[PDB]
């Protein structure tokens, strides 16, 4: 699952 | 009850009304008009018979219609003119359906075999009609 | 008319055939009874049949059933004149350009590199501009037909991870918690909308209200003109990943497993729709059905009337990341590196995209209409299938470096062309947007 998203 | 019908050749023939309404153009001579007997001047009597009868017999192509309609080339052509004529959609699009599956599948040079029609286009002429048809 | 203007300039005369006979009408009511395919055939047969099976109206309606909606008209002038048909003309344009995805030549696609060593996050193809989005805070709009980047909306203080547009309006969010609305020709920042105070994650444009899903739990709906927030939405405990908008009910998708329905103008939630068994990744909504797709695995297809599951549709293995509704037909994306194609009336898997030139990893992106599936993944490979057989018909784009780090994040396509979001995380590949031109030459 590495499709991504924005750390925090 | 039954009404008379005049095909062109001059002969009477007696059918029962109701079959004979399949045909909106005899439905509007007789009930509007009045004709009796009913004259049909583009029709005569060896095909108004066969319009009778697969009237009274009376989308896809059924089997009955399908043999019925194994009849040669002008037998069709003047099943395609009464029925337009006598203006039964039925018959009318079974008919015109059937010329439409001679040309199904293919080929021009198969086409006018079939339709006779001969090749009328120039050197020219043909190239560019191939090419505006281009399929595929 | 226009038949009966080609017979007497043509004067074609003398036919020993069955329909060269016949009164002009019936000829032509039984042509109507062939397919366009037979048409374009009778029509080499002779220049009596040709000028027939040109008619007009004739074709206007095969286009109706292509739906083609809109005739062609082109422009210049040899002798014997002909006066073709916009309909016809049309229909064989269409013809072209399919053949031309399915099997013609791959021309070398324009490259517009970009967003160097960034991540391209979101994508936009509107008409000739195409918009990317990218976390490197900026978002750049682009000429599909040229290439240039026409303008660079610089603003955000993080990085872009969704866009939404509709003809010179573009919509961004980032991570720095706001929404922010553009002007695509002059590229300035018309409004900052403040209100998120975690990541605008998500949203969705219907006519001029935009709505927002973040992760802080929360959505809004924006107003695009006046850049103020008239309803913010509550009652999500997890991050808000996917939502959609029709301008009557609002749905959305959270970490929470949970899908909710909303009417906006109240603030409140109308139903919470139970049954995802983890988070939920991605949202289709047609007014009707509302369809989830979860890291769970499934995806449910929802009543939004009733609030109740009408299918749970189960073989994907892994995370669906895009669905695409269209007539209640569905095509899933997924991380096991397939795709499927559903009835979402009936539940049944129509068909499964994959075969011995399936994708080798995780599909990121997809694309269909009656035709094809176009298909994305990390394998650096835009795929083209047959949506009514199933079947792989090409690669229209293989990266070479596609086995190690060439990655393809996301497509746009339209009728004649494809837009895809390329590059890589270790530097194989320069981050760029690739044009492909389907075009043909009419």
């Amino acid at each position: 699952s590495l499709i991504p998203t924005p750390d925090k | 009850p039954s009404i008379k019908l005049q095909s062109s050749d001059g002969e009477i023939f007696e059918v029962d009304v109701e079959i004979a309404k399949q045909s909106v153009t005899i439905k509007t001579m007789l009930e509007d008009l009045g004709m009796d007997p009913v004259p049909l001047p583009n029709v005569n009597a060896a095909i108004l018979k066969k319009v009778i009868q697969w009237c009274t017999h009376h989308d896809d192509i059924p089997v009955w219609d399908q043999e019925f309609l194994k009849v040669d080339q002008g037998t069709l052509f003047e099943l395609i003119l009464a029925a337009n004529y006598l203006d039964i959609k039925g018959l009318l699009d079974v008919t015109c359906k059937t010329v439409a599956n001679m040309i199904k599948g293919k080929t021009p040079e198969e086409i006018r075999k079939t339709f006779n029609i001969k090749n009328d286009f120039t050197e020219e002429e043909e190239a560019q009609v191939r090419k505006e048809n281009q399929w595929c | 008319t226009q038949v009966k203007h080609m017979m007497q300039v043509i004067e074609p005369q003398f036919q020993r055939d069955f329909i060269s006979l016949l009164p002009k009408e019936l000829a032509l009511y039984v042509l109507s009874f062939l397919e366009p395919k037979d048409l374009l055939q009778a029509a080499q047969t002779c220049r009596y049949w040709r000028i027939l099976a040109e008619d007009n109206l004739l074709w206007r309606e095969k286009c109706k059933e292509e739906g083609i909606d809109e005739p062609l008209h082109i422009k210049r002038v040899i002798k014997p004149g002909f006066i073709h048909s916009p309909w016809k003309s049309a229909y064989i344009r269409q013809h072209r350009i399919d053949t031309n995805w399915r099997r013609g030549e791959l021309k070398s696609p324009k490259v517009l590199k970009g967003h160097d060593d960034h991540v391209i996050t979101c994508l936009q193809f509107c008409g000739n501009r195409i918009v990317s989005g990218s976390d490197d805070n900026t978002l750049k709009v682009w000429s599909a037909v040229t290439g240039k980047c026409l303008r660079t909306l610089v603003g955000h203080t993080g990085g872009v991870w969704s866009s939404q547009m509709r003809d010179n309006i573009i919509i961004s969010g980032s991570t720095d918690r706001t929404l922010k609305v553009w002007n695509a020709e002059t590229g300035e920042c018309i409004h900052t909308l403040y209100g998120h105070t975690s990541t605008v994650r998500c949203m969705h444009l219907h006519e001029k209200r935009v709505v927002s899903g973040s992760r802080d739990a929360t959505l809004r709906v924006w107003d695009i003109e006046t850049g103020q927030c008239l309803h913010v939405l509550m009652g999500h405990v997890a991050a808000v990943r996917c939502v959609q908008y029709d301008g009557r009910r609002v749905v959305s998708g959270a970490y929470d497993f949970m899908v909710k329905v909303w009417d906006p103008e109240t603030e409140t939630c109308l139903h919470t729709l139970q049954g995802h068994t983890n988070r939920v990744y991605s949202l289709q909504f047609d007014g009707i059905h509302v369809v989830s797709g979860s890291l769970d695995t499934s995806i449910r297809v929802w009543d939004v009337e009733t609030g109740n599951c009408i299918h749970t549709l189960t073989g994907h293995q892994s995370l669906t990341s895009g669905m695409e509704l269209k007539d209640n037909i569905l095509v899933s994306g997924n991380a096991d590196s397939t795709v499927k194609i559903w009835d979402i009336k009936t539940g049944q898997c129509l068909q499964t995209l994959q075969g011995p030139n399936k994708h080798q990893s995780a599909v990121t992106c997809l694309q269909f209409n009656k035709n094809f599936v176009i298909t994305s993944s990390d394998d650096g490979t835009v795929k083209l299938w047959d949506l009514k057989t199933g079947e792989f018909i090409r690669n229209l784009v293989t990266l070479e470096s596609g086995g190690s780090g060439g990655v393809v994040w996301r497509i746009r396509a339209s009728n004649t062309k494809l837009v895809c979001a390329v590059g890589s995380r270790n530097g194989t590949e320069e981050t760029k947007l690739l044009v492909l031109d389907f075009d043909v030459d009419m």
